[PDB]
């Protein structure tokens, strides 16, 4: 399970620039779901996620996650077992691709964990199966790749040791439509697995078809933290405080401004063509 | 740790920057100068009354001398016990402090505090923008090799933009080598040497990007050589320049009458 | 008249695959003509293509004409002055050290006189919203903001045709929306022509022409409102199905039935109102 | 000469010199500053004499943006500059080897740190030579040893990436 108790995050502590990078935060998150963290730019969603692995450590607050407690004057000893557990895919994550071999860019990664030369290889090539990724563009050069290929390895190379804890910046922001929709479904597969997945994003439509849960920040304070179907079900709060909707929801909006009535909340296209379906039935 | 201009209302934030820097290079060439009790005095009251003239408070002249105290104390003591001489007040071994080292120890430490501050003055009192347009203006004379000092200003300017882009790209970059799981400061020697590796090759990937991205930017907007271009960003002199003017003249002055020929 | 015309050619990098072939289009003059096509389609050589930083692989039977001169060796930094590209990456194109160097970079590599330029630059800073930061640095500003610096410094020059390389790709949703709401008022003030090359169809569905790529090759042109609706050739190629067509598609697979003419949202529920009254 | 994209390519590398500057590696009180991972840079991409350019204004961009603590002086910025002008000619089209990292290391030690920043220290602080060298000595033989072997990996690493698509040769 992941739990924040008081927590505060202070850039630049004292000095005339100090900017407050994240306000008292209280939530929970249940270990096995789908969290999508949602914000306007600037909320602070990237210190949240670097709060994770202890890559910043709070100010005057309390982090229980993976088991390990992170408090503000915790030490850097003992972060690599956390870092195990909890890992992160920045933004553009294809580019700390550095290594001489796409096999060995992917088995970077299990290696520093103490993984043993047979088991870093054998995780990296299941992982490279999974993501996608052909096998006889193993064996060459992490460059020599399309972007999206690319970013496949560099997913793979995150995934490749079995985090409990997985936390994607924008993974798929310039992926294809099918690579795309095969990165989310290899996420909520991840996911399926027993193995918690947060996501940080500004597609809504994703939110609303994958995300199990919703937390959603504003200038660096958390302003809700439950279900997709109870984050958008307000339009005008949404737009209060700087937060999109889906454009399924967006439509169902429109129709019941026409005054069609729609059953439930369809805030994602199977959910609305059944719901329109039902209303003219 | 990337900017150190300090904003203020003195005279001195008025003097063009040419002069100034101009200012600077001459205070450091007539340190050379001083070589007696009153030369270094000469030159004690004239970095003082340049450093008052700022404004500032002395605890940015303490921390720009802060990280470098240990070397100033070290060659300042290593002096005074090979140049000791005279009047002994303390014998051992090797250690010997006298008079004449003191003297010299003295001597040394106000050159290092001197420069010092002078350095502090110069880079805390002007803008970095305005301190690359003065060291561009300064490499005007290099035309008379017939080389281009247009591309020789084109790169400083762009090296000087995009050193807060990369360091903060360095940050990503150790950022995401760390979450799984390298270690940079660990390891033994060997080690060590290897995580640098993870650090450099997409910095310069990311560079190699950068560098097509901007080269095609820029010929894409007409740019065919830095022969035939105007200047948007310029210098331009004023009354108050000539105060460096005199404060070096009659510097020049008090050091050759007053130096142990 | 069209403004941009391209008679069948093809370009090389030493690559067996040419990233063009036979590409043949014609751009009219005060349009939003659309490029959209796969990562991989040849757009951006397009884009660089246009203005002459590349050329083509056999001069004797291409040619590209912009504003009625024939683009060749002689007539580059001709052709380059009368089209601008605002290119993806918000920060990589940002030459200046300020805002106002930034915009003024394009005045002073045409030998322009300061006192002129000043003016220039202070007009073309203020068409775009950023009155107060003409002496903002590069780092201390947005994707949005910096892709306003550029769009500034491009208009300075005074251009006929705005290129705009997947300029909103790296931005925010609200900041794609602003942006485009910029270059939509500056190209209705200034009547300009703009190309806007995009991967989703969202941008496209207001322009007044579509050019879809694949493989180098231009797979068909039209209205956005007759390309979208041939939706088995989008999923061919691998292209986001817009919003309204692809649910009408689902309605479709669920037995409503609705005329193929039917196009943004409100003509959507409003169809659906209508047989909601049986 | 150099076309524009290497021009900003140059620019690129200056930059990554001025950065690594203020990177140190090490433990509580043996710390090696990366900095000369920024000159091999200048001479394995640039050859001799454009790295000395390099060389120099990675000196003056640095005293610009992170200030000149150590006295505005030009010998500095010669020193900058000859660093890399040494790697250059025993890098710059030459396979990697260990004998040409030893060598250019030792060559950059011998007339870079030693030398040339002892003779201009002394002749800045009024101390004669000897006093200047007895103030260095130790850090001058303690830091090649690692030096070479981070120029090393540097190299192999450098090597890998020339040798790909991203790279326009
Ligand atoms: N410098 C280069 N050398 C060789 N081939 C290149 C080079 N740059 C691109 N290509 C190739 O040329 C083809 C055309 O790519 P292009 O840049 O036109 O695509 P695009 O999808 O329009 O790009 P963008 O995302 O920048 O809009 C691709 O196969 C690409 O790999
Ligand atoms: N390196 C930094 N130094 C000082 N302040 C920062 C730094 N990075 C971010 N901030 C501030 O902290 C806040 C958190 O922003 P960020 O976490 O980047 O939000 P997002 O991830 O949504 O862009 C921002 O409003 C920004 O002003
Ligand atoms: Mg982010």
């Amino acid at each position: 399970a992941i739990k924040f108790e008081n927590v505060s995050y202070v850039y630049s502590p004292g000095s005339p620039l100090e900017a407050i990078g994240l306000d008292q935060l209280n939530f929970s998150l249940e270990e096995g779901k789908f969290i999508a963290l949602v914000g306007h730019t600037g909320s602070g969603k990237s210190t949240l996620m670097q709060h994770f692995n202890a890559l910043l450590k709070p100010t005057s607050g309390k982090i229980e996650i993976a088991g390990y407690t992170i408090t503000p004057e915790t030490g850097n000893k003992g972060l690599k077992d956390l870092r195990r557990k909890v890992s992160l895919a920045f933004q553009f994550s294809e580019a700390q691709l550095f290594e001489n071999t796409v096999l060995k860019d992917v088995e970077y990664g299990p290696r520093n964990f103490g993984f043993s030369e047979d088991e870093a290889r054998e995780a990296a090539l299941k992982w490279l199966k999974k993501v996608g990724l052909k096998d006889d563009l193993i064996e060459h050069s992490p460059f020599d790749l399309s972007g999206g290929q690319m970013r496949r390895v560099a997913l793979a190379g995150v995934l490749a040791y079995e985090p409990e804890i997985i936390c994607l910046d924008e993974p798929a922001a310039g992926l294809d439509p099918m690579g795309r929709l095969e990165m989310m479904q290899l996420f909520k597969d991840y996911q399926a697995a027993g193995h918690t997945v947060i996501l940080v994003t500004h597609n809504m439509d994703d939110v609303a078809d994958y995300a199990d849960d919703v937390l959603a920040l504003e200038h660096g304070r958390l302003i809700k933290h439950a279900s997709p179907k109870e984050v958008f079900k307000d339009s005008e709060w949404l737009q209060k405080h700087h937060l999109a909707e889906p454009r399924s929801a967006r439509f169902a909006a429109k129709l019941e401004a026409a005054g069609l009535k729609l059953p439930g909340q369809p805030l994602t296209m199977p959910e609305l063509a059944d719901a329109i379906k039902q209303s003219l039935k | 740790i990337i900017g150190r201009y300090l904003p203020g209302t003195t005279f001195v934030y008025r003097v063009d920057p040419r002069a100034k820097l101009l200012t600077t290079f001459y205070f450091i060439i007539m340190i050379f100068l001083a070589n007696n009790w009153v030369s270094y005095l000469v030159i004690s009251i004239f970095g003082l009354a340049y450093v008052f003239a700022t404004g500032l408070k002395a605890r940015v002249f303490w921390d720009g001398v802060k990280p470098m105290i240990w070397m100033i104390v070290f060659t300042s003591l290593l002096q005074t016990f090979f140049m000791a001489g005279g009047k002994v007040y303390w014998h051992w071994w090797i250690f010997t402090l006298s008079s004449e080292g003191l003297i010299n120890g003295l001597y040394v430490f106000i050159r290092f505090a001197m420069i010092i501050l002078v350095s502090t003055v110069m880079t805390v009192t002007t803008k970095p923008l305005e301190i690359a347009d003065a060291m561009e203006w300064m490499l005007t004379p290099l035309k008379l090799f017939k080389v281009n000092v247009g591309m020789i200003s084109l790169v400083i300017s762009i090296a000087l933009r995009f050193v807060p882009t990369l360091f903060d790209q360095t940050v990503k970059i150790m950022n995401a080598q760390r979450s799984r799981g390298a270690d940079f400061n660990d390891g033994g020697l060997v080690k060590r040497a290897k995580s640098v590796v993870p650090m450099l090759v997409p910095l310069f990937i990311d560079s190699l990007e950068v560098a097509l991205d901007l080269s095609t930017a820029m010929e894409s907007r007409g740019y065919k050589g830095s022969e035939g271009r105007t200047r948007y960003r310029i210098l331009e002199w004023s009354k108050v320049d000539l105060i460096p003017v005199a404060y070096c003249l009659l510097l020049t002055i008090l050091m050759i009458t007053t130096r142990k020929h | 008249g069209s403004d941009n015309i391209i008679s069948f050619d093809h370009v090389t990098f030493d690559s067996p695959r040419p990233a063009l072939s036979d590409l043949s289009f014609a751009i009219e003059r005060g349009s939003w003509t659309a490029l959209i096509g796969h990562n991989g389609s040849g757009k951006s050589t397009v884009s660089k293509l246009i203005n002459g930083l590349l050329a083509p692989d056999d001069l004797d039977k291409s040619s590209i004409t912009v504003d009625g001169v024939k683009l060749g060796a002689d007539t580059v930094w001709e052709v380059r002055e009368k089209v601008g590209i605002v290119f993806q990456n918000p920060d990589n194109q940002f030459v200046g050290a300020t805002v106002s160097d930034d915009v003024a970079f394009g005045l002073e590599n045409r030998a322009v006189p300061r006192p002129e330029m000043l003016k220039i630059v202070a007009q073309a800073v203020a068409d775009v919203g950023m009155a107060d930061y003409a002496d903002s640095e590069p780092s201390n500003l947005s994707g949005g903001q910096k892709q306003r610096v550029a769009i500034a410094g491009i208009l300075a020059v005074k251009p006929q045709v705005i290129i705009l390389d997947e300029s909103t790709s790296m931005l925010d949703p609200e900041g794609k929306e602003q942006i485009l709401d910029l270059v939509r008022k500056i190209k209705e003030d200034n009547n300009l022509t703009v190309i806007s090359i995009t991967h989703d169809l969202e941008e496209a569905a207001g322009a007044d022409q579509v050019l879809v790529l694949d493989d180098g090759q231009l797979l068909d042109q039209g209205k956005p409102e007759e390309i979208f609706p041939k939706v088995e050739m989008l999923k061919r190629i691998g292209l986001d199905i817009p919003f309204v067509y692809r649910l009408k598609q689902l309605l479709k697979e669920r037995g409503i039935v609705l005329p193929d003419e039917i196009d943004d949202d409100e003509k959507l529920v409003q169809s659906l109102w209508q047989l909601n009254s049986k | 000469k150099l076309e524009l994209r290497e021009l900003v390519l140059l620019a690129m590398v200056i930059a990554i010199k001025v950065i690594l500057g203020q990177f140190k590696v090490g433990n509580a009180t043996l710390q090696v500053g990366l900095g000369f991972i920024g000159s091999v840079m200048l001479g394995y991409l640039f050859g001799p004499w454009w790295g000395f350019a390099g060389g120099a204004l990675s000196d003056l961009v640095s005293s610009v943006i992170f200030g000149n603590l150590g006295g505005f002086f030009i010998g500095f910025t010669l020193t900058a500059a000859l660093g890399p002008m040494i790697y250059g000619f025993f890098l710059y089209k030459q396979p990697i080897q260990i004998w040409r990292v030893i060598a250019s290391v030792i060559c950059v030690t011998v007339i870079c740190n030693i030398g040339l920043n002892t003779l201009w220290v002394s002749m800045m602080y009024g101390i004669n030579f000897m006093v200047a060298l007895s103030s260095r000595i130790l850090k001058e033989m303690i830091t090649p040893w690692i030096q070479m072997v981070a120029v090393w990996f540097i190299l192999e690493g450098l090597s890998r990436v020339k040798l790909s698509r991203k790279f326009w040769s």
